[PDB]
């Protein structure tokens, strides 16, 4: 129950751009549920809202490993590598995200 | 801005 909690924590801070918090409290909910695709993405989120697009990349990579049909993970992680002038996995992840999109 | 789902 208990990182239903940290999750909406973190989503409390993330909704009013506390990212530094939000994160603190990301994290949290990973320890005790490293499977949610929607931890490892929102966790991703965060670190690409700071600029922290490094960090975003490694996080978006696991959210695209356990859920690849989230097509807003594959977008941002798009312009993570865009931002860091990797310009054809830039392209890999935008095509990936818009075969998703009809 | 980027939104959240």
């Amino acid at each position: 129950n208990s990182a239903e909690a940290w999750k909406n924590l973190g989503n409390a801070y993330y909704k009013q751009g506390d990212y530094q918090k939000a994160i603190e409290y990301y994290q949290k909910a990973l320890e005790l549920d490293p499977n949610n695709a929607s931890a490892w993405y929102n966790l991703g989120n965060a670190y690409y809202k700071q600029g922290d697009y490094q960090k975003a990349i490694e996080y978006y990579q696991k959210a695209l490993e356990l859920d690849p049909n989230n097509a807003k993970a594959w977008y941002r992680r798009g312009n993570a590598y865009y931002k860091q002038g990797d310009y054809q996995k830039a392209i890999e992840d935008y095509q990936k995200a818009l075969e998703l999109d009809p | 801005m980027e939104e959240v789902d």
